[PDB]
């Protein structure tokens, strides 16, 4: 989840938008 | 920029706040 893919791994404007309602 | 680097904790949280703005989020840790 969030956590696994933009805090132990490096994030991304689609890992963030992916969780936006 | 900011989306590319390491979030945690409270700073994924805002990251989402500000990325997703009138959409809002949901923020699961799991």
């Amino acid at each position: 989840g969030i956590v696994e893919q933009c805090c132990t791994s490096i994030c991304s404007l689609y890992q963030l938008e992916n969780y936006c309602n | 920029m900011f989306v590319n680097q390491h979030l945690c904790g409270s700073q994924l949280v805002e990251a989402l706040y500000l990325v997703c703005g009138e959409r809002g989020f949901f923020y699961t840790p799991k």
